[PDB]
């Protein structure tokens, strides 16, 4: 629609690299070649699927999922946290969903 | 074979005769050009005097292959091939091949697999009607000359030994002196099946002394 | 698995809405002209809804020309596109200066299997039969089913008369009773 | 009577400095600016030549007073091919016939985002995906080269020729063309699968005693020989009082 | 949320429980970010259950194995019981029972058309004209396009616009693609034994049916065709990453001897002077050169150059496929073998099988060439002056190749044979308009009745170096950094474009007086109503376009109260 802006970016939320780096370049200003935006929501979605893993089959791709579906869910709200808090932003929060 | 035969002196006999002395005589270098400068002459005395006429001959105008419309070809197949006296196909594998050219014209015209409209060549046995269903569902076919795949594939099935030969001249090559020659004495026993009837197109055997 | 990926200058932006506006307005004007959208389809009121969207001064103007210049006589398939045309005119005129809005008007469907004779699986989402909008989906939400429980008839022009669905879409309809009172 | 015709029919726009060669082009045949529907830009997807070429095909309909709202839609044909450099506009010609004959508008698929800059040529429309019209009258083709050659051309939809002509005319004509087109799809086939549709001249349609003869004689033609079937000048054919 | 599972979900809702489809569950989420509910957040976490009721089944993973276990129990079986069904019914009634009920399945033959001018009944197309227009137009001073071709990176015109409009090849675009690039061959007669009549992969020689074309060479059809990587094979092994030039180096100690003729040795002391020592070998008669301290070397370097991806033609494409004998491939310039091909396939899409059939209506003095190029036989510049210069062995008439009007004279000495006009325009990136413009007038002059227009330019190492230098064309590394694959680079009016996509090839039309054209019966693909040139202005950046060609829409506005009767179809008809 209009106002409507889409951003696509490759990314992998395996990384806490790209994590850092994908909210720093959100944040970052238009000069530094960032969006100069801040974000009202969040809705992270990614997740890997595991089929047939029962307990005893749980190894590398198992805990590279669990850092995708949770740990670097936690670490990209620290990093929007950590963000809006740089520049003092107390009354616009960011939904997480 | 290439031996000497006592032939009643019909028109088809005298033009064979006249092919001996001056085209079957000729070297295998000097054959294609010698026939494609006859080409219209050869051409007329088939169509007007022998068992085997030109094939593409649409309405009495001489054409050739490359200038037939495949509704023209599936026409003039029936036209020599069928027998409207006794109502039915002079040879099974005469039906074949106007069945196997029917399928080739619906795999030229169709844009996806679908079933053919000719499943079984047993329907052939009312040809003009399974013409009209093959040409109704590919209409372009009325209106375009033989692809030149389908010329080759027409004069490739006209080679089969597995089947009668066909009863007519197709193409004018090194083959002729075969396409004029094989096949040239069943005509006579039956007429029926000789163009306009004509036994003055037809080889009969006979000696001179016993026609006495 | 922990390869970065993410690099600023592979960011793809997409703001050109004003250009889309007219393609997508173009677009629905000739699938309705070959008959490709019927006066039945939701698929024009989907994409009225996405041009209002987008309504802006330019689009209105190329509305105005495209629909003003076609020829009734030409066809059923040029009255339908003129009287459409006439009422997405009138209504992004209405929503121009207003703000653009998710708004979902797709069938909603049920799963369905089936087992033929030889034991083929199909699966298909077939048309709910007591739910045709999304609606009627609030209100069967908001009823539950027997197994939850411890111890409105709304007239839309939706599969018969597009056009007449169309020309509702601007007008913000008035709830009286609200679905959390059923 | 051919003057006549070319005075009223095709130059009557020359000498008269209110109507725009560009409009007369069109109006020839009957149509208006609004007729010119496709525009087949350059596009060579570079900053300073799709700007450019923007602002120049905008001013043109601006200033010949194309209907508001009617903007021409921008064909560009290099997102798929890239730019040939001297074939370019031959090639956006081709495409251009390609459009009239089948009313398809093809899109720039590589045209992600449309520049923002450009949204100022309200004339102008940039689609990214294939357009089945109703039909396409006209359509334009800017070139713009190296060392200030800018170029233009106008391609009508040839439907608009046989209203010129009689019944009679055109039924002669349809029939010879289908005669041709049967002729040349034979020629076609042959050729493609015998790796022979270059047929390269061993020979001119002359003679070396013959060719001051035919050079000098505005109305020698060739005819078919007997002999040969090849197309050739025949010395009865030259300066012949028929 | 649907879309393995779907197949039990209708199982689940007889429970009294809802699944949900995508589009359901994403409506449900936008809930979410109403403003409500938002203000609903800021006040303390929110809690939704999306679920839908599927908390209260109990024991749930019992009951979706169970109903997983029903579904494929009663497939299995049925479909177990229906092919035990028909293997007693086929031995008890034999296998001639399935054989009148079995049928026959047509498979598609590619049948390529010329695609022709669809010509409306002569009631339909009178309609779209005024009827004023009739006998108002002298029709010798109508210039139409009747044939059109080009050699491109998506092959001819035909497959071309497949790839434009409808972005993937019909089948009959396919086998023309597969023919074009040498994938397939036709072959009639005995091949292992029997008689097949048809295409053939061109390598193994195997038989190829026209259906499995599409599915046999596809992929490589398109991954060898359109804008991708440079391919050294067809630039003389030219590789941008490994672009060869030479150092000038000053020799700082006698090198060793090597033997050389009698002529090469004098030709080195002739050039170097006291700087190298040439000297008879008594024996075999040959020489002996050393160069001495001083004397000047070229050694070869390997820039890496940033431009790796261009408009190709498709790989396999050759003329030999088009029927040009190996005399005229080795003679000419690759330039000059798209020009032929161009203008055959041109001929023949305006039915012109024999061109010669031109002069049964046209005197041999009325059929022009306005056809031209950039930069002509850029190969044969390459010979002469980079090739020679290396003593590289270069024909005699490279020269001659070189020119911008000798493909024109090549198409003449080979096909057309006229002695029409010959006016080749030079116009860089706007020839072929040029082309046109000059073609038309030709017409209108009276100086010619039939025009060949077009253009064409090859691709090669130094002007792709050039274009480069100037910083005209896209920098690969660059797109590469931006995530651009090759077939995204070339990307006008986006907001990301960054120069142009450089290419090859040729495009060719035959336009002629529409009076001409009715009469040899020949189809008309387009009226070429207007064609003009224009400069721009002083200036001095020469690559720097301009609004020159505005010029075409000049017109007065001073008095424009009354409509003009110069423009009133209705009066000038009555004036005639």
């Amino acid at each position: 629609a209009k106002g409507s802006t889409l951003i696509v970016v490759p990314f992998n939320q395996g990384s806490k690299q790209d994590v850092e780096a994908l909210i720093e370049f959100i944040y970052d200003t238009e000069k530094n070649g960032g969006l100069g935006w801040d974000l009202d929501a969040i809705i992270p979605f990614a997740a890997i699927p595991e089929q047939g893993i029962e307990l005893e089959h749980i190894d590398s791709k198992s805990e590279f999922a669990h850092r995708i579906m949770l740990t670097n869910i936690l670490r990209m709200m620290g990093c929007v946290k950590k963000q809006k808090s740089a520049r003092g932003i107390e009354t616009r929060p960011a939904q997480v969903i | 074979m290439g031996e000497p035969i006592h032939k009643i002196a019909t028109r088809g006999v005298m033009l064979w005769k006249e092919f001996d002395e001056t085209i079957f005589n000729l070297p295998k270098n000097k054959l294609v050009p010698t026939l494609e400068a006859k080409r219209d002459y050869i051409i007329s005395r088939l169509n007007a005097d022998f068992q085997k006429p030109w094939f593409a001959t649409v309405n009495g105008q001489a054409r050739d292959l490359a200038t037939m419309t495949y509704e023209e070809v599936a026409k003039r197949l029936v036209e020599l091939m069928f027998i409207r006296s006794t109502n039915s196909w002079f040879d099974v594998t005469w039906r074949t091949f106007t069945g196997d050219f029917l399928r080739r014209v619906e795999e030229r015209f169709t844009k996806s697999k679908t079933l053919s409209l000719i499943q079984s060549y047993s329907l052939l046995d009312k040809p003009d009607e399974a013409i009209e269903k093959v040409f109704n569902a590919y209409p372009a076919a009325r209106e375009q000359f033989l692809n030149a795949q389908d010329i080759d594939h027409f004069l490739s099935m006209c080679q089969n030994p597995m089947q009668k030969p066909v009863p007519f001249v197709p193409v004018l090559d090194r083959r002729f002196e075969i396409f004029f020659k094989k096949d040239s004495l069943w005509q006579s026993e039956h007429l029926e099946a000789v163009v306009d009837q004509d036994v003055q197109r037809t080889c009969i055997l006979h000696g001179p002394v016993a026609a006495q | 698995g922990v390869a970065t990926s993410f690099s600023r200058k592979k960011a793809r932006t997409f703001d050109s809405s004003w250009n889309w506006a007219k393609q997508s307005l173009l677009s629905l004007y000739f699938e309705i002209i070959h008959g490709v959208l019927k006066n039945v389809d939701r698929e024009v009121v989907s994409e009225a809804i996405n041009i209002m969207n987008r309504s802006n001064d330019a689009l209105i103007k190329f509305m105005e020309y495209h629909i003003s210049n076609t020829d009734e006589t030409k066809g059923e398939n040029y009255q339908l596109v003129k009287t459409l045309g006439e009422q997405l005119i009138e209504n992004c005129k209405q929503v121009l200066d207003v703000d653009p809005v998710y708004k979902d008007v797709a069938k909603p469907t049920g799963p369905k299997t089936a087992i033929d004779k030889n034991g083929n699986i199909t699966y298909s989402e077939e048309p709910r039969e007591k739910v045709r909008k999304l609606s009627q989906y609030v209100q069967e939400m908001a009823l539950g089913g027997p197994i939850t429980k411890e111890s409105m008839d709304v007239e839309d022009a939706l599969d018969k008369d597009s056009t007449k669905e169309v020309a509702s879409l601007p007008n913000k309809s008035t709830i009286s009773k609200t679905v959390s009172s059923t | 009577l051919r003057a006549a015709q070319q005075q009223w029919g095709n130059d009557f726009y020359k000498r008269d400095p209110r109507i725009a060669p560009l409009r007369g082009a069109l109006a020839t045949y009957g149509l208006t600016i609004d007729d010119l529907g496709v525009a087949s830009f350059h596009g060579t997807s570079t900053k300073a030549n799709d700007k450019n070429e923007s602002a120049t095909i905008n001013e043109m309909m601006k200033h010949l007073g194309r209907s508001e709202g009617n903007p021409v839609i921008g064909v560009f044909q290099k997102f798929l091919t890239g730019h040939p450099k001297g074939a370019a506009g031959a090639w956006m010609m081709n495409g251009a016939l390609q459009i009239l004959n089948s009313g398809i508008i093809p899109g720039n698929r590589n045209a992600d985002n449309v520049d923002k800059i450009l949204e100022q040529f309200e004339y102008v429309l940039y689609p990214s995906k294939t357009l089945k019209t109703d039909g396409v009258r006209a359509v334009s083709i800017t070139s713009f080269g190296f060392g200030q050659k800018g170029g233009q051309a106008i391609v009508v939809h040839p439907d608009y020729l046989y209203g010129a002509i009689t019944e009679d005319r055109y039924n002669e004509y349809v029939a010879k063309v289908s005669a041709r087109e049967k002729s040349a799809y034979k020629f076609f086939h042959n050729g493609m699968i015998y790796n022979k549709l270059f047929v390269s001249k061993e020979h001119a349609p002359y003679t070396d005693e013959l060719e001051e003869d035919v050079y000098l004689d505005p109305l020698a033609r060739v005819s078919k020989d007997k002999k040969s079937g090849s197309l050739t000048f025949n010395s009865k054919n030259i300066q012949s009082k028929d | 949320t649907r879309g393995a599972n779907n197949i039990i979900a209708e199982g689940i809702e007889k429970m009294g429980v809802r699944t949900f489809s995508q589009k359901e569950m994403a409506f449900n989420l936008l809930g979410l970010l109403t403003p409500e509910v938002v203000e609903l957040c800021q006040k303390s976490p929110v809690m939704a259950d999306l679920n839908g009721g599927l908390q209260f089944v109990p024991e749930l993973k019992e009951f979706t194995a169970k109903l997983r276990k029903e579904l494929v129990e009663t497939s299995e079986v049925r479909k177990a019981v229906s092919i035990e069904t028909a293997l007693e019914h086929k031995v008890v009634n034999g296998n001639s029972a399935d054989a009148a009920y079995a049928q026959v399945e047509i498979q598609p033959r590619a049948n390529i058309q010329l695609d022709f001018p669809e010509l409306k009944p002569y009631k339909q197309v009178k309609q779209i004209a005024p009827a004023e227009l009739e006998g108002l137009l002298d029709l010798e001073r109508v210039i139409v396009v009747t044939g059109f071709a080009e050699v491109g990176p998506w092959g001819s015109a035909r497959t071309r616009w497949e790839m434009e409009a409808f972005g993937e090849f019909s089948l009959e675009g396919c086998v023309e693609m597969a023919w074009i690039m040498g994938f397939i061959s036709y072959h009639n007669g005995n091949l292992k034994g029997r008689p097949y009549t048809g295409w053939v992969d061109s390598k193994t020689k195997e038989p190829v049916d026209d259906k499995d074309v599409k599915a046999k060479y596809e992929t490589s059809i398109l991954e060898h065709s359109g804008i991708r990587l440079i391919e050294p094979e067809l630039f003389n092994g030219y590789n941008p990453e490994k672009k060869e030039m030479i150092q000038e180096v000053i020799v700082e100690e006698d090198l060793e001897p090597f033997e050389a003729s009698k002529e090469t040795a004098e030709q080195f002391k002739h050039q170097h002077g006291d700087k190298v020592d040439i000297f008879e070998i008594p024996e075999t008669g040959e020489y002996s050169v050393k160069l001495l301290k001083g004397a000047t070397l070229y050694i070869p370097k390997a820039l890496r150059f940033d431009r790796l991806v261009a408009g190709q033609i498709p790989t396999g494409w050759n003329a030999k496929t088009y029927g040009i004998s190996d005399d005229i491939i080795s003679q000419v310039d690759p330039i000059t073998l798209f020009v032929l091909v161009s203008v055959v396939e041109a001929f023949i899409a305006s039915g012109i099988t024999d061109p010669y059939e031109m002069y049964k209506y046209v005197h041999v003095s009325e059929v022009g060439n306005c056809s031209g190029s950039g930069m002509g036989g850029v190969s044969a510049l390459r010979g002469m002056f980079k090739d020679r210069f290396k003593d590289e062995p270069v024909q005699n008439d490279i020269l001659q190749e070189s020119f911008i009007n000798t493909m024109s004279a090549w198409v003449n000495m080979l096909l057309i044979s006229s002695s029409g006009p010959i006016k080749t325009p030079v116009g860089a990136c706007a020839t072929s308009v040029e082309s046109v413009d000059i073609g038309v007038e030709t017409i209108l002059s009276g100086k010619a009745r039939i025009c060949i227009v077009g253009g064409y330019d090859d691709f090669q190492e130094e002007g792709s170096f050039e274009f480069g230098n100037m910083k005209a064309t896209s920098n690969t590394l660059e797109e590469f950094e931006h995530g651009r694959t090759p077939a995204e680079m070339s990307r006008p009016a986006t907001t990301t474009r960054n120069g142009f996509m450089e290419a090859q090839g040729a495009g060719i039309q035959i336009i002629m007086q529409a009076d001409l054209a009715l009469k040899m019966g020949v189809p008309i693909y387009g009226i070429v109503a207007m064609a003009a040139t224009a400069t721009d202005k002083i200036g001095r950046s020469v690559p720097a376009p301009g609004k020159g060609i505005l010029t075409t829409a000049r017109e007065h506005h001073s008095s424009v109260k009354y409509a003009s009767p110069n423009l009133n179809m209705k009066y000038r008809k009555r004036q005639l």
